[PDB]
């Protein structure tokens, strides 16, 4: 059961999923006419509580020509123990629906998820072609325990970055604007509140919030470029996380029809007149 | 279904646009209930040009050019093949 459905040409997807000339379908199709300037095809992402995480990770991993330094860093797997030891409230971590464990085992389950993320990314980065990587990702994103272990890892990396941002803010360091917004929410005044009332809930009661897309982008150091079809003809039609992306970060492009329906564009195109 | 359309170079050109994958790629997709490697498609047609008059429609995906199978071909492969012709152009397209 692929959580990222097989490739389909945009021309065929719209013909099938956006029939008619209602303003909604017309809007989506003009949006896809823009996506069609750079890609020929899309893959529909499973529309569960992990949709944004799944679209982002599938794109990033299927584009992996190398292991990112933050993932290759061998100190990364000491992070779970160092953080949980320093902040025991992290043991309020709630596992996704596919896992269970007692909080004593939290550290090694996170380390296990981080090890899985690293191993799969490294495996993909070693393959010669992008087509071979997409097939390997197709085997990885089957909606089984391995896929969902990756989200536990990314979510932990998002928590770590949020902890670093909060600590920088309280010490007086400069922080990115999104962090102010992140901790300005009455339900997420501090990292613990972010953990209990938002991170813990992704996979159970909702998906990532808009400003948690920034946190995700910082956590995996990928620029997330989203075609937001519902905001066509506006500045937000193409939203980017971070707003000012570092030039060295790899770019992954997503399509968000609404805030719960994600596609990923694939097969970069170019046009010639004749 | 597959259609073999023939167009003649005006000194203006054939008069449409082609768009498709840049890189080599073979991942199969379902089109009309059949599987194909990626196909280049007609991104635009010139009203009152050779393509519009001849029968080429926007969105038509190209399977052959001058009898040569371009299924799964790169953009430059099909473009170069388009430009190989001296005079005439023969396209097998899917609508």
């Amino acid at each position: 059961p692929l959580s990222v459905a097989p490739e389909m040409d945009i021309m065929d997807y719209c013909k099938k999923e956006w029939r008619g000339n209602t303003q909604k379908a017309t809007c989506m199709k003009m949006g896809y006419e823009e996506v069609s300037q750079k890609f020929t095809s899309i893959r529909r992402v499973r529309g569960d509580n992990y949709a944004a995480l799944r679209a982002t990770l599938f794109q990033a991993m299927s584009q992996a020509v190398g292991l990112p330094p933050w993932l290759q860093d061998p100190e990364l797997m000491l992070l779970p123990e160092k953080l949980i030891s320093k902040y025991n409230w992290i043991k309020q971590w709630k596992l996704g629906l596919k896992f269970d464990g007692k909080n004593e085992d939290l550290v090694d389950k996170i380390k296990e998820s981080l090890t899985l993320l690293r191993k799969k990314w490294a495996g993909l980065a070693e393959m010669r072609t992008a087509e071979a990587r997409q097939i390997a990702c197709d085997e990885l994103f089957t909606n089984e325990a391995e896929e969902y272990s990756l989200y536990e890892a990314v979510k932990f990396l998002m928590l770590n970055r949020a902890i670093e941002l909060y600590n920088d803010k309280e010490k007086g360091k400069e922080v990115p604007f999104f962090s102010v917004l992140l901790f300005a929410r009455d339900t997420s005044n501090d990292p613990g509140q972010l953990l209990r009332n938002h991170l813990n809930q992704v996979g159970h009661t909702g998906g990532l919030e808009q400003v948690e897309m920034f946190l995700l982008a910082y956590a995996v150091r990928h620029t997330i470029q989203v075609y937001r079809l519902s905001k066509y003809n506006t500045e937000e039609f193409i939203t980017v996380y971070p707003t000012d992306p570092p030039k060295d970060w790899p770019v992954v492009t997503l399509i968000a029809e609404d805030d719960r329906h994600y596609n990923i564009p694939v097969r970069v195109c170019e046009e010639t007149s004749l | 279904g597959p259609r073999v359309v023939r167009i003649v170079k005006s000194e203006s050109g054939y008069g449409f646009n082609v768009r498709g994958q840049v890189s080599e790629g073979g991942q199969l997709r379902s089109i009309n209930g059949e599987l194909y490697a990626p196909l280049q498609h007609v991104s635009a047609v010139l009203p009152g040009g050779a393509a519009d008059r001849a029968g080429v429609r926007k969105g038509d995906r190209i399977l052959e050019v001058n009898h040569v199978n371009v299924e799964g071909a790169t953009h430059k492969q099909v473009v170069d093949l388009i430009r190989a012709g001296e005079k005439e152009l023969i396209l097998t397209v899917l609508s």
